[PDB]
C-alpha cells in the first residue's frame, strides 16, 4: 500500500540493482525456455514472474505483499558470490546485520530500509508474484518470499549446469496453468556485458589488434542500443 | 496474411494481419485472441524490440514469419 508494483522489465531490474548500490551485473530477458545462454555465463540467478494461484542460503520472507520485486531481487543478490560482483555498502551492511535473524524478521528489516523503499518506488484482481532461483554450493534453490524457508530443487555438478535444474523447476511450474496461460516472464541476472567488452577491448588495444578493438566497439554499440530501447 | 507469435511457454498464437499493419495494431489483435492488453506486450523480431507505430513491412516481416511475445506485468 506504501510500496508500488513493479513491471517485469529487465531494464528496470538492472537499474534497481544499481540503485541498491550493487555493481557488475545486468538483467537479460529470456524469450524461450530452450534458449541457450552458454554465452551469457556465468548466470547468477533467475527472476521468474507468474500469476499467484492462492543454512548457507540467505533468505528473507515478505511481511508486505507489494515488496515482492525488490525482495526477490535482494534475495538473489545476497546469495551471489563472485569477483565480477560487488554488493556495495548498503547491501553488505544489511546482510551483515541480518545474518542471524529469522527469515520474516529479515523481511521486516528490508521493509524498514529507507534506501531500499526509495529505490523500489522510484520504478513504479489477479496478483503477479516474483520469485528468485539461485545456486548455493552444490544445491539449487527457489526463493519464494511467501514461504518461511528456501526450497531446495535439486543437486548439481561436477560437470553440472545449475541452470538445468532451475529451468526444469520453472517448466514444471508452468505445467500447472492452463495450457493457454501465457502470462509469465523470466529474466536472468548475468555479469555486466558492457564492462566485459570494455575490459577485453583495452587488452586488445594494448596488444595492438585494431580489428578486434573495432569488433568490440561494434558489440559495445550493439549493447548500448539495446539498453537504450529499454528506456 | 498469417504470422506466428511465440511465447515463453512455447505456445504459438496465429494472427490475421497484412504487411501494412502497425505493431500497435498487431498488439490489439493479440488482446482479442488472448486477453492481454497492449500495455503488457512487447514484440521481438529476431532480434529487435518492435516500435508500436512502425508496420510489419517496415521490419521486413513476411507471410508466416514468427515473432516473439514477452510480457510486461506489474508484480
Ligand atoms: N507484484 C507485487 C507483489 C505480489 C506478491 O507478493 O505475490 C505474492
Amino acid at each position: 500500500g506504501n510500496w508500488c508494483l513493479i513491471e517485469s522489465d529487465p531494464g528496470i531490474f538492472t537499474e534497481m540493482i544499481h540503485g541498491f548500490g550493487c555493481t557488475g551485473l545486468q538483467v537479460e530477458e529470456l524469450v524461450v525456455l530452450d534458449e541457450s545462454i552458454e554465452h551469457l555465463k556465468p548466470i547468477h540467478g533467475f527472476i521468474f514472474l507468474f500469476r499467484w494461484l492462492k543454512t548457507d542460503v540467505y533468505f528473507s520472507q515478505q511481511v508486505i505483499q507489494n515488496a515482492c520485486a525488490s525482495q526477490a531481487l535482494i534475495n538473489l543478490l545476497l546469495n551471489c558470490d563472485h569477483p565480477d560482483v560487488d554488493l556495495g555498502p548498503t547491501l553488505k551492511e544489511f546482510k551483515d546485520f541480518t545474518y542471524d535473524l529469522d527469515s520474516a524478521s529479515r523481511g521486516l528489516c528490508l521493509t524498514n530500509s529507507e534506501k531500499i523503499r526509495a529505490v523500489h518506488n522510484s520504478f513504479g484482481e489477479d496478483v503477479f508474484h516474483f520469485v528468485t532461483y539461485v545456486p548455493v554450493n552444490d544445491g539449487v534453490y527457489e526463493l519464494d518470499g511467501l514461504r518461511a524457508a528456501p526450497l531446495r530443487l535439486g543437486t548439481v555438478a561436477s560437470d553440472g549446469d545449475w541452470t538445468e535444474v532451475a529451468i526444469k523447476a520453472i517448466k514444471e511450474k508452468i505445467k500447472n496453468y492452463g495450457e493457454s496461460e501465457v502470462r509469465f516472464n523470466l529474466m536472468a541476472v548475468i555479469s555486466d556485458q558492457k564492462l566485459k567488452y570494455e575490459r577485453e577491448m583495452e587488452k586488445f588495444a594494448q596488444a595492438g589488434d585494431s580489428a578486434e578493438v573495432d569488433r568490440l566497439v561494434a558489440l559495445i554499440a550493439a549493447e548500448d542500443a539495446k539498453r537504450e530501447r529499454y528506456a | 496474411m498469417q504470422i506466428f507469435v511465440k511465447t515463453l511457454t512455447g505456445k504459438t498464437i496465429t494472427l490475421e494481419v497484412e504487411p501494412s499493419d502497425t505493431i500497435e495494431n498487431v498488439k490489439a489483435k493479440i488482446q482479442d485472441k488472448e486477453g492481454i492488453p497492449p500495455d503488457q506486450q512487447r514484440l521481438i523480431f529476431a532480434g529487435k524490440q518492435l516500435e508500436d507505430g512502425r508496420t510489419l513491412s517496415d521490419y521486413n516481416i513476411q507471410k508466416e514469419s514468427t515473432l516473439h511475445l514477452v510480457l510486461r506485468l506489474r508484480g
